[PDB]
């Protein structure tokens, strides 16, 4: 199953742009991801913690993302 | 679970969801089961099989449940401890209280947790402390993490944030509910409790209809009426219109008993069917089951509120009772005058305009009725599922950044193009109004088009200086094919910019007033003040409205580009 | 005959030695588990509470101090004491801080103390029993309705509520019926406070027996 | 009894019938309000005592038409006991209804207040510029009471379409008994057939019903129960297709089909995915079938609900919505026992019904 | 001179038209950031408050609505409404819960509204400003001699919280000052109490010149 979400570099090198990806995927992909398409610098923080907005809640980097119930629609705040 | 333990970092894992034809990894690629990029695994990589323990070619020995095992590379540190059980998880509601102290050293906190009950218990303490309505920590000894990063300070906490300490997690909620989830035992004062629920909050993915409730209103007919007729000599005369004040009393307390009891009803169904915005968005906080109750098959759809003011009564009072012309206005006439006015109209009730008759107009400045088109858009996405209704926009480009939160709305996305229903310049007008209009030329081309509903009713917004005066689609626009599923909203400063053909027009007169002058295609005049209103909040609205269920690229507004 | 909560909760109540209670039916409310009224014994303190709940309906039972009266026993003293309790309701509504529960106001549900503060019995839990939401203009309303039964008393409660726009009532009933925010009912009340307090000035207490005398004696000559 | 000369044969008769009464009664008021003694003052006495003798005798009337009412309504549905007493000797009162009837598939709930049928009317009026006294309010006093009924059997009926049965599962699912043991009675298996869905874990309460003589299928031999996923697949498919055969026919809307299919739900799990849920979600009541579910709350039942009853507790309930409109009416429920329904079903079985 | 207050906490106050104002020596404190002080705007809201801080010293300013007065004023009214604050006093202190915050009770530091509720205007803090340690035997010990001075008094604040062996007090202040719990002294007080509200029938009340122009007939002879 395919979603599309939003992801939120406010930390680093503040942009914001909206993915789509299979659901499977790990969290700590999406971070892979996210570096390769904005080359950004420095690596990430230990741990590929995020956060979800508008829930108000927060998921270590182990997830998978159907797992922990991240849905259509849901900004992805990178820790 | 397996816990792993580094330099100023905790991290976990679950070993459970794979067969052992996987070897646990840790290591520096992404490819292995736990990731570590400051130390860099020059010796080799660690792993596990059955546990056994290996780097590389090397082997170090095994490992047992409930007790702890290190080992050394790159003149670094590393544990590892295991445990299979499961832990338990309790709620506790803090209250009026300003400190919670939690430690294990100290008989007097809290929350107390005795070393001795668990094989790992270590010697630490610690504090939560509130101060403006937030909540912050504040560690004096031992070890805290945070988020899987180790505090030595005074530190604000966030909302969503997770605290770690002796293998035990603790989450806060504003409205200081505590949240704990441990494998231990501990003494505790607070007072529990647990979090309210209903069944859709549980099916919270999936979402399906509920049968409807529809009140009527009170239909009725009252009759009423009035007087009318005009020692020795002491006795005579008083006692008379004595037992006439008496009798006319009684009457009169039964009378208003009545009027008061139909009042209320009518007043009551009214505010019942139609909700404010703030309202709205209260409502869809809690998922209520009310959402998207409304349907084609209905009739109260496509009906909005646009403020309160004065409305007529719906049910007759007969006041004609005897004729008043007889003799003059006496103090029981002019009571009976006063009663008769105060209930023949409900004051502060909802005023509504229907759209299905035909284009709307708005007029006015520009500001507020700008201000004003976020009510009319929520009230109309809140009450219709997005297999009925979709939309299409139009508007400056400068203004981008006021009408961006309605982009993650469901009902914005068109039904046979990957593609956004904004519109800003001429590409993306040639992009998309060539086959909207295109679409609509099959829909007027056939000879069911009386017999049949077409299924996505489509809703125009205008509110933009003509880019679009001169296309091919303003000849279905133009407000004669209405049986096509079609509607329109239009916008000026003056009613001369607007067509001739309107059947509803509204008007903004200040910042808190305005009127109907138009309505059914006939001269008519009401009054109304506006509703008080927020704009902050509508992110949050728009984005749990898009979770509801009834290969990698980026996505924008006109379009799929492949990664890389 | 039912008061003018039982209209609203669909509960019972009344006076027993045990203390005051209240009776709900489980169909008549959105609660799921027991475990939920439990947040009802942090609010006051040092009222003695309890809570049942079998799988038929929920009993809530409160059982104030010995020295606490009901409300109606207020009718009997004298007018700048109504007025010092008609202030003082009005600040306790004010400062209610907690965000969890909610008021209802009302005589019937009102307890009073030799300080002349008023104490609330019921109070709703958000989400879980009927006082389900916190509504201000109810409350509003409410409490200036209910501030003229202490301060005037001519009519029933129902009556300075909901048949106000028809009625002529008294000066005292009247002005405070107009009051628009609470530093206006507070200043209001404030003025008549101090007219009191000046007028008595006037007077002088005398043992009412020996005016008989003084009153009487000079009789004959 | 006459008919059990003929016990191993039974054979209908005509029906009797009655009505409510409808009068309007009105009212009236012609009058307002050392010698002194024998003069006027006697003929005081007959001034005033004709009015009180006229109250009386009105007072006399209202009360026969309040009887009329109750003695018919008591007569149209008796409980379910008079029924089994009804049935322990065999009455003509057997299968009385048939499908051309409009009262059939109409059920008792309880009992409570209902309105009067009949229209008490106040033609005097002059309440006002009136010395109104007691022979006025004696006429108030009347319209206060005789206006309305009391202990009268409440009515719900089932043809317009779906019903919903809400509260806790033990005392929802103790009333289905009652209902279909009212249902059984008026109808005969020449015209009614059931399906029933339900847990296998409590075989042994219902077993009772296994012996009535409308649970025979008509078209395949077997019994229309429903256990589990082998039943349920034995048996559906067949049904699905005897409802399409019929749905491709043109005069679905002219003419009607004499079996008559109703649904009793109580387990959703056990047919969640399955093809008829189109046939019976949807609208397609003039098909000649019915529905009744049972549940936890409203959130667990679809759209199509007209008729909405609420039980709270073990004495009473209220009913929520009729006909799509919002209304709320109080009832108490009746008593019964479970123990006597092995012979009232096996004595049914027993009367072969002889047509023509 | 200095006051009880000003010998515990060592700091300046004065009252001027800005508000009262408290000053600390910042050498003579263990404040660190100053960002620690924020705690006090979280109790008695209505009140306005402000904190600033400088290397030397530390001032805190608070300033209450017109409408409230200085406890000194209280020395004007009648036995009843001193009988009524003593008890509104007593039940206020027992009611303090926070934990951060400590309380000291004094004459300087007490003002009440026109429905006799007092209030409190400084408060200590638990690790930054004095009095650091949220103890009771002093709390007890201060407010057995605050409600001595307000029934009544010929003496200072400092006499009855000292000592009882230097003069011949009243039979109020032994009662008073002898108490073993919170219940025992509302007990006693609230008999006091009823004792008043059953003497008042008695009397008969007549304005100053009605009973002039009788005393005058009187004369008369």
């Amino acid at each position: 199953m395919y979603i599309d979400i939003t992801i939120d570099l406010k930390h680093y090198n503040g942009s914001v742009f909206d993915l789509r990806l299979s659901d499977y995927h790990p969290v700590k992909k999406v971070i892979d991801i996210a570096w390769q398409a904005q080359s950004v610098s420095m690596p990430p923080r230990e741990g590929h913690w995020i956060r979800v907005v508008n829930k108000d809640k927060v998921f270590s980097g182990e997830c998978k993302l159907s797992d922990c119930g991240i849905t259509n629609g849901d900004r992805l705040e990178i820790l | 679970l397996l816990w792993v333990f580094y330099q100023n970092n905790v991290q976990k894992l679950n070993l459970s969801n794979l067969p052992s034809s996987h070897p646990v990894t840790i290591g520096p690629d992404v490819k292995d089961s736990v990731t570590i990029s400051t130390i860099p695994f020059n010796s080799g990589v660690i792993s596990l099989k059955r546990y056994e323990v290996f780097l590389g070619n090397d082997c170090l020995g095994t490992i047992e449940t409930d007790i702890s095992f290190t080992l050394q590379t790159d003149q670094q540190d590393i544990r590892l401890i295991l445990t299979g059980s499961e832990p338990e998880k309790s709620v506790y509601f803090t209250g009026n209280r300003d400190e919670i102290v939690c430690s294990s050293e100290k008989t007097n906190a809290d929350i107390y947790l005795n070393p001795q009950d668990f094989a790992f218990a270590e010697q630490s303490t610690f504090s939560l402390l509130r101060a403006g309505g937030s909540w912050s920590v504040r560690p004096e000894s031992g070890t805290i993490f945070l988020n899987g990063e180790k505090i030595n300070a005074n530190t604000p906490l966030k909302p969503g944030d997770e605290i770690f300490w002796n293998f035990t997690q603790m989450r806060v909620t504003e409205q200081d509910l505590l949240e704990i989830v441990h494998y231990a035992q501990f003494e505790t004062a607070l007072t529990e409790t647990v979090k309210p629920s209903t069944e859709m909050q549980k099916k919270y993915p999936q979402y399906r209809r509920t049968p409807r409730m529809v009140y009527d209103l009170p239909d009725d007919r009252v009759s009423f009426s009035f007087p009318s007729q005009e020692f020795r000599d002491k006795n005579q005369r008083k006692k008379r219109e004595e037992k006439r004040e008496r009798v006319y009393k009684l009457y009169l307390d039964n009378k208003r008993k009545e009027l008061q009891a139909l009042a209320e009803k009518q007043k009551q169904v009214l505010e019942f069917h139609f909700p404010s915005f703030e309202q709205m968005k209260y409502l869809t906080s809690e998922i209520s089951d009310r959402i998207w109750e409304k349907s084609l098959e209905s009739k109260d759809y496509l009906q909005l509120r646009l403020g309160t003011g004065t409305v007529p009564s719906s049910y007759e009072i007969n006041m004609s009772g005897g004729d008043l012309a007889n003799r003059d206005i006496d103090d029981l006439m002019e009571k009976s005058q006063h009663m008769q006015r105060v209930y023949k109209d409900i004051r502060n009730a909802p005023v509504t305009v229907d759209l299905a008759e035909g284009p709307m107009g708005l007029v006015g400045k520009s500001q507020i009725v700008k201000n004003e088109i976020h009510q009319l858009i929520g009230q109309l996405s809140f009450f219709n599922s997005y297999h009925d209704l979709r939309f299409v926009f139009i508007f400056h480009e400068e203004e981008y950044k006021d009408w961006e939160w309605m982009k993650w709305l469901p009902q914005f996305q068109m039904p046979h193009i990957y593609a956004k229903g904004f519109i800003y310049n001429e590409q993306t007008r040639d992009q998309l109004l060539s086959s909207l209009y295109e679409l609509i030329r099959e829909r007027d081309l056939e000879d069911d088009k009386e017999k049949l509903q077409f299924k996505p009713h489509f809703v125009f917004v205008i509110t933009n200086q003509q880019l679009i005066s001169e296309h091919v689609i303003l000849e279905y626009l133009e407000g004669q094919h209405e049986h096509l599923g079609i509607s329109t909203i239009v916008a000026a400063e003056t009613k001369e910019s607007l067509s001739e053909n309107i059947t509803t027009l509204v008007r903004y007169i200040n910042e808190h007033e305005g009127d109907i002058l138009i309505q059914k295609k006939k001269a008519v005049r009401i009054p109304f003040r506006l509703d008080h209103h927020q704009r902050e909040d509508n992110e949050r609205f728009s984005r749990t409205l898009r979770t509801l269920n009834h290969e990698i690229a980026i996505v924008t507004d006109t379009g799929l580009i492949p990664l890389s | 005959q039912k008061s003018y909560l039982e209209n609203q909760l669909e509960a019972v109540a009344e006076k027993t030695d045990a203390g005051y209670t209240f009776t709900f039916q489980r169909e008549k409310i959105k609660l799921l588990d027991g475990l939920e009224a439990n947040v009802i014994k942090d609010i006051n303190p040092f009222f003695h509470k309890e809570i049942d709940v079998t799988d038929d309906e929920v009993i809530i039972t409160i059982q104030p101090p010995s020295s606490y009266k009901a409300f109606r026993f207020m009718k009997a003293k004298d007018k700048k004491s109504k007025w010092q309790f008609a202030y003082q309701l009005v600040q306790a509504v004010q400062q209610h801080n907690l965000s969890r529960l909610n008021l209802i106001v009302a005589p019937e549900n009102i307890v009073f103390d030799k300080g002349l503060t008023p104490y609330f019995l019921h109070y709703g839990v958000k989400e879980s029993i009927p006082p389900y939401e916190r509504d201000e203009e109810r409350v509003w309303q409410e409490l200036k309705a209910a501030a003229a039964l202490a301060v005037d008393g001519a009519f029933a409660f129902e009556d300075y509520l909901k048949f106000n726009e028809t009625l002529t009532f008294s000066a005292e009933a009247k002005a405070i019926l107009d009051a628009e925010s609470y530093d206006d009912l507070l200043e209001l009340i404030q003025t008549h406070i101090d007219e009191l307090e000046a007028k008595a000035k006037t007077y002088i207490h005398i043992p009412r027996k020996k005016w008989n005398i003084q009153r009487y004696i000079g009789l004959g000559l």
